[PDB]
């Protein structure tokens, strides 16, 4: 399997639909490896749940909690950790509004190497519950030879892109980290690391992070040949007053690079009231009215959540992924899976007459490129050489009578899995 | 931050 990309296990589908699944208690087991010290990158935390997903042989080992809290929710946070003394927190700077650390990252370091796990879920027990989630796991990286000269680098330049990565924040505490990876021979890494970073970024610095990032990749190691974009998120910001401002300008552009029709992905209404969780998976599909109201437009972009493949029609998505299908989706030109919903706040905005890329936010996300595996495109697996799409395709249309989840406004006419009606308030 | 809301 060299894509080592996997699903979380859902409850309350049938056994075999999580045969092939990811818990967090799977993934940090001592079969994964001997635990000595641990970075958890990401946006919300629930310490006391987070420490208990750990095998009690490894609870006392250091963790370091990388998040984007400030003021009260930071002291809250604080609060959480002060009871465990092997957690210290690294508060990563946010100097531009609106900007959260959403990066979902683990970085596991070993008795016999080093493993980084990059994917999509939040560290509280709901989400990786009932929720579709993504996982990639990076292959046991072993230590460099004390004695040996090499730089443990990969064709996709995984190693120095990561510690690019990391060094933007700018943190006494991920330094640390960087040195830990400087040690390690990553060289075996078959994915391109994409990732964002808050700033303004101007003249080659563009293609370093963001939707420019992605461009870069595409045109340097994807090779052309009426193909569509596919994009599917958990959150939607405001994209301006029609589809030219942002979407089918910088956005699809740098999509559809390579060496147009565009399917949005986002649950409807219906796709949550009749979840395996109801309307609170709403909760973690923050599309908010006053966002909505602004670009009905983009709404006939909209095609529903349907994941018979992998039996999670009923678990809503939090997990994001971006792909190229051929026109029958019978393959793919590339895919990505990552923290960035469809927001210029994660993907990047043009700024100053196109000169600058503002970014809000960290995000962080693995592409499989075909030619990485010296192919040039990926046979979809229809039933989850072949790269196990998680959803079903083609993706189906909204209907007539279907809406896009908005959070904060109320459904009351028709009941819920669980009976219950959804009054945010 | 223990949720979005
Ligand atoms: O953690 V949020 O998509």
């Amino acid at each position: 399997n060299p894509f080592q990309f996997y699903l979380t296990r859902v409850s309350g589908v049938k056994p075999k639909y999580n045969s092939g699944a990811l818990h967090i208690k799977d993934i940090l087991s001592p079969l994964f490896g001997t635990l000595v010290s641990s970075a958890q990158f990401n946006y919300c935390f629930d310490v006391d749940w987070l420490v208990k997903q750990y095998p009690p042989e490894f609870r006392k080992k250091p963790i370091l909690l990388v998040h984007g809290d400030k003021r009260e929710a930071k002291a809250h946070l604080h609060a959480q950790a002060k009871p465990y003394e092997n957690i210290s927190l690294c508060q990563a700077k946010l100097d531009i509004a609106f900007g959260t650390h959403h990066t979902k990252m683990m970085l596991l370091l070993y008795e016999e190497g080093l493993r980084v796990v990059i994917h999509t879920s939040n560290l509280i027990h709901a989400d990786w519950h009932q929720k579709t989630q993504g996982i990639w796991l990076s292959p046991l990286y072993p230590r460099i030879a004390d004695g040996t000269h090499k730089s443990g680098e990969s064709p996709t330049h995984f190693k120095a892109n990561l510690i690019s990565y990391l060094t933007a924040y700018n943190a006494p505490s991920l330094k640390e980290w960087i040195d830990v990876i400087h040690k390690h021979d990553l060289s075996e890494t078959n994915v391109y690391l994409i990732g964002s970073t808050p700033g303004r970024f101007q003249g080659s610095q563009k293609d370093n992070w963001g939707h420019f990032r992605l461009k870069k990749l595409l045109k340097d190691h994807a090779s052309s040949m009426s193909w569509p974009v596919v994009g599917q998120f958990s959150s939607v910001g405001s994209l301006g007053a029609d589809e030219s401002k942002w979407l089918c300008s910088e956005f699809k552009e740098s999509m559809l690079t390579l060496g147009v029709p565009l399917y949005l992905i986002y649950p409807s209404v219906e796709n949550v009231r009749t979840s395996l969780e109801g309307y609170p998976a709403g909760g973690s599909l923050p599309y908010s009215i006053q966002t909505a109201e602004k670009q009905n437009w983009l709404h006939s972009y909209f095609h529903k959540w349907s994941a018979e493949t992998s039996g999670r029609s009923n678990a809503m998505p939090h997990i994001k992924t971006y792909m190229r299908p051929s026109p029958d989706f019978s393959k793919i030109a590339w895919f990505l899976v990552t923290s960035a919903n469809l927001s210029k706040a994660a993907w990047g905005a043009l700024e100053k007459n196109g000169t600058q890329l503002m970014i809000r936010s960290y995000e962080l996300g693995v592409l499989f490129l075909p030619s990485a595996l010296g192919l040039d495109s990926f046979k979809v697996k229809q039933k989850f050489a072949t790269f196990p799409v998680p959803y079903d395709l083609p993706p189906e249309l909204y209907g007539s009578k279907d809406r896009p989840w908005i959070w904060n406004i109320p459904y009351v006419k028709a009941p819920d899995t669980h009976g219950n009606m959804w009054v945010p308030s | 931050k223990l949720n979005y809301k």
